[PDB]
């Protein structure tokens, strides 16, 4: 008996309704309630119930320091009611909207409450306004509408608004609307005065529905803040970032910040987070006092300085290309904007994952690019271009070489230093000439003392102590003193696949300083050959350097 | 018609699994495939009680586009109706014959219809770009491709219509996996292909509308092989050694005593040491202990498959299945001669192995893909030509294990 048709409704199999007791309450806020349902009541909002239903729900009444506001506590329905298909997780980016001659924002009043709920669930929506100190019965009331804070609610809005809309849609083609929440935006490239005589007529298409809108007195007007931005005719960008000054910081201080920068990566081009984001690494608490490092003070203070200036991103226009650059900022960290014209900005990124405790340029710039084409994918629909400051031959040289498959997208080369490049290579067959050295390392594994030796082709013999170290650290510690007692040119031979591992997958990287002053010995080398074999199987020189190490 | 009655297992819930995100250009081409399919009455607009999802992909298997729906998760769900009840037993015959044909017999199920209470389970949603738009929610009202419960609903229909062909030629084996029949006989080529049109046929004049052949009796577990060198160096014998060492995990019987004693002392790597005789005949005889099986390897059912994949450069990948580390019930190499690239290559060696793989047992193998999660997750549909898909998982750290199969 409403125009609007009703979702059929069901709570989760094997439960039934709230049976929550209503608190007690003063006269005056009763007063509050008896006065709102009776004007819910006319409006057939809710429905006085006689004494057989057995569900209730409580109700108060608050206020903000100022007409009072009616709020219901609907968490035991909520546990009991079935799910539904989850309504919009994401949002969508201002970098993706089309630009458009005109754009209109209506917001719906009411919205829940001018939908009707299915009939045969009205039941489970039973609520009592208390009686003054339960001297008579209270009036049981229950829901004819979608109430505020139901699970349901936002899902069965969501899709009755479409039903509504699509009368409406098919008579006007060329008018655009987006759903979102209790909002509609309308754009259309009509003239301002026919964008207007369509708004008109829109808002008497959602009233004959019973769906209240804004006049145009009462329209919002741009600059729009919507969702943590800034919507200009022209022009977006995120609303003003504060990032606070403090003299100790804790764990849920850092959350906050590196939310914030994360929130101008978007628009602000070079923010970086990875040093405090560092920091929360292991956080067990968030009332927790981390102290600042040095680089998360730096880091900080660099983005401080871009924050200063005002960035604004533009919208997107179908017909122009789309382009993508990537630029390198620092030790595992990236930088990116998405254009279509030279200057003009849609959106800026950052990339800064190490995805592993070693890794290398060229690996980091692809992962990049894979995570600019997922969001190219989802914001405009299609991969874009991409400018990129690599040469064919080093990525070619590096993805045919790779272990793992890879899909190199179409780029071009940019010449705009730094240049992602292979810092080393290593040699494919042994080197002639070249002395060849046998490492191996030992670590006792309670007492954590260890050592590391080489024996080498020529006769030289060398041992070096280590104090608190594992096998693994003192496997990577003797090539690095077989790199350190060598010439430019050096074959090595490791019994350790842990070592081997590492190495081959020639890192320029890493968190660990024993493999990053390896890859300094690596550079510094003209021709590095390392070779594996089976430990403990009396090979010539792993049976040498085995004895040596471990007497 | 009479709807089969299908039941979830009980305690379970539908599949509630998130759609992918989708280029313009495939969202469009679902929009005008789920538009017909909806006017023919196949499929049918949901509302938001429907919390189900399965998600859906655009493909090409070639002009038109087609909808693939990744029932993994529903057919997970699903396993008592489509296995136990109503399975379909897999003849261990097919792997034997000579000469086997794939033919596509999907576009029956759109006939039968599917029970009433089961179809909100096969709800799926067409994206939007960007968010603007709540995507376009369907559900199925005829048995879905991709689903293992549809095959199994007709099992009784193809049986019928497969009778007088069967009886016609008793020695031609026909096994149904999911949306495709596999055709095997020992015939001649030629001969053998006139067999697969008089069934086409058949199926054609029945109202069973169908759209390379394989060759099983080829397959085999390929064995190791090793180099034969003109002049050998110390680290040409240190990689031998340690790829007898790593046989001999499977392999008892490699010895390495003779090979190791040419290696004696700390010599340097580049130095050509000369193969002695007694090395020449070691190396001689683990030729042949490799040239023979490995023996104890038997196919335990109800264990899962296994396929490793590893790229040898060149367009070469080696694989090999398992469901027990270093027991390999097949090991084979694919080798792409082509305008190609890694995606694609991987791609097509997923699906060769895995259709190896229904030929020999029947099910697909869960395999461990060496390529990074999203870029397969972004890439993996460009290639892809199958009615079914596998299960997969990354496998980030590197084969050393590449050279040994090489
Ligand atoms: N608040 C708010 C808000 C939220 C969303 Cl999700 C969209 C929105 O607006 C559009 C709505 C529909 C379309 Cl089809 C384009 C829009 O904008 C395109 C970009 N733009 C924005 C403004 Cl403000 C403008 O004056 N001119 C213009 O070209 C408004």
């Amino acid at each position: 008996i409403s125009p609007i048709e009703t979702v059929p409704v069901k709570l989760k199999p094997g439960m039934d309704g709230p049976k929550v007791k209503q608190w007690p309450l003063t006269e005056e806020k009763i007063k509050a309630l008896v006065e709102i349902c009776t004007e819910m009541e006319k409006e057939g909002k809710i429905s006085k119930i006689g004494p057989e239903n057995p569900y209730n729900t409580p109700v108060f009444a608050i206020k903000k320091k100022t007409k009072w506001r009616k709020l219901v506590d609907f968490r035991e329905l909520n546990k009991r009611t079935q799910d539904f298909w989850e309504v919009q997780l994401g949002i969508p980016h201002p970098a993706g909207l089309k630009k458009k001659k005109s754009v209109t924002v209506l917001d719906v009043g009411d919205a829940y409450f001018s939908v009707p709920l299915d009939e045969d669930f009205r039941k489970y929506t039973a609520f009592t306004i208390p009686s003054i100190n339960n001297e008579t019965p209270g009036i049981r009331y229950q829901y004819n509408v979608l109430p505020q804070g139901w699970k349901g609610s936002p899902a069965i809005f969501q899709s009755s608004m479409t039903k509504i809309l699509e009368p409406f849609a098919a008579q006007n083609p060329d008018i655009v609307i987006y759903q979102y929440m209790d909002d509609l935006y309308v754009g259309s490239d009509l003239e301002i005065g026919q964008h207007r005589t369509k708004i008109e007529e829109l808002r008497q298409h959602l009233l004959r529905w019973g769906l209240t809108t804004p006049d145009k007195k009462h329209q919002k007007e741009p600059p729009f803040l919507w969702m943590g931005y800034e919507l200009h005719p022209d022009k977006w960008t995120v609303q003003p970032i504060v990032l606070p000054e403090k003299d100790s910081w804790t764990v849920n201080d850092i959350q906050k910040l590196v939310g914030k920068l994360n929130w101008a990566s978007q628009i602000y081009p070079g923010i970086k987070v990875r040093q405090l984001s560092k920091l929360l690494r292991g956080t067990k608490a968030l009332t927790e006092v981390i102290p600042l490092t040095e680089e998360a003070e730096l880091e900080l203070a660099e983005n401080r300085e871009i924050l200063k200036e005002p960035v604004h991103g533009v919208y997107y226009d179908p017909s122009k290309d789309l382009i993508a650059e990537i630029q390198k900022q620092g030790q595992g960290q990236w930088t990116y904007q998405i254009y279509q014209e030279p200057f003009k900005n849609l959106k800026t990124g950052k990339y800064a994952r190490m995805r592993g405790a070693h890794t290398n340029d060229v690996k980091q710039l692809t992962e990049a690019v894979q995570k600019i084409t997922t969001e190219s994918i989802v914001i405009w629909g299609k991969t874009p271009k991409f400018k990129l400051p690599i040469q064919k031959e080093t990525w070619e040289t590096w993805w045919t070489e790779y272990w793992q498959a890879t899909w190199i997208p179409e780029w071009e080369f940019v010449n705009t230093p730094p240049l992602v490049k292979l810092w080393y290579q290593l040699e494919k067959e042994p080197i002639v000439g070249a002395e060849t050295f046998y490492v191996d390392g030992a670590a006792n594994r309670e007492t954590k003392l260890g050592k590391a030796g080489y024996v080498t082709n020529k006769g030289r013999q060398k041992v070096v102590p280590l104090t608190n170290t594992t096998n693994q650290k003192t496997e990577l510690q003797a090539i690095y003193l077989a790199l350190q007692d060598s010439g430019l040119e050096v074959n090595i031979v490791t019994d350790s696949q842990y070592a081997l591992g590492i190495i081959q997958a020639q890192p320029d990287k890493s968190e660990s300083e024993l493999v990053n002053q390896i890859i300094e010995q690596l550079i510094k080398k003209e021709k590095v050959y390392l070779a594996w074999v089976p430990a403990h199987k009396g090979i010539g020189g792993n049976e040498q350097v085995d004895k040596l190490v471990s007497a | 018609i009479e709807t089969v009655p299908v039941k979830l297992k009980p305690g379970m819930d539908g599949p509630k699994v998130k759609q992918w995100p989708l280029t313009e250009e495939k969202i469009k081409a679902l929009v005008e495939i789920c538009t017909e399919m909806e006017k023919e009455g196949k499929i049918s607009k949901i509302g938001p009680e429907n919390p189900y999802n399965t998600p859906v992909f655009a493909i090409k298997k070639s002009t038109k586009w087609r909808k693939l729906v990744d029932f993994r998760e529903l057919n997970k769900r699903t396993q008592d109706f489509w296995e136990v009840q109503l399975g379909i037993p897999h003849p261990a015959g097919l792997k034997k014959k000579k000469s086997v044909t794939v033919l596509d017999v999907g576009d029956a199920y759109f006939s039968v219809p599917l029970d009433e209470d089961f179809r909100k389970y096969t709800a799926f949603t067409i994206p939007s770009i960007n968010n603007e738009t709540p995507g376009i929610r369907y559900q199925y009202n005829v048995l879905p491709q991709g689903w293992k419960g549809s095959p199994a609903i007709f099992q009784s229909s193809m049986t019928k219509i497969l009778e007088p062909f069967k009886k016609q030629n008793p020695d031609i084996v026909i096994y149904q996996y999911m949306d495709d029949l596999y055709v095997g006989s020992d015939l001649e080529i030629g001969q053998h292909r006139t067999k697969i049109e008089e069934l086409r046929q058949h199926l054609l004049r029945w109202g069973l509308t169908t759209p390379y052949e394989l060759h099983p009796d080829k397959w085999t577990v390929q064995p190791i092989v090793l180099p034969e060198k003109d002049s050998w160096t110390v680290n040409d014998i240190q990689k031998l050694v340690g790829k007898l060492n790593w046989a001999s995990q499977i392999y008892p019987g490699i010895k390495v005593r003779q090979l190791s004693k040419l290696l004696r002392g700390t010599k340097a790597l580049t130095e050509v040491i000369p193969l002695t005789e007694e090395a020449e005949l070691e190396l001689a005889e683990n030729r042949e202990i490799l040239k023979e099986p490995v023996h104890g390897v038997y196919y335990d059912p109800s264990k899962d498959l296994i396929a490793e994949i590893q790229k040898q450069g060149q367009g070469q990948w080696t694989y090999q299945i398992y469901q027990e580390p270093f027991k390999n019930l097949k090991t084979g190499k694919y080798a792409r001669m082509r305008h190609t690239n890694d995606v694609k290559q991987l791609t097509e060696a997923v699906q060769k192995i895995t259709t190896e793989s229904i030929v020999i047992w029947g099910k697909t193998p869960k395999f461990k893909l060496p390529i990074q999660k999203e870029t397969w997750e972004t890439w993996w549909t460009e290639y892809w030509q199958a009615t079914w898909i596998p299960e997969w998982e990354f496998v980030n750290t590197p084969p050393l294990v590449k050279l040994w199969y090489q």
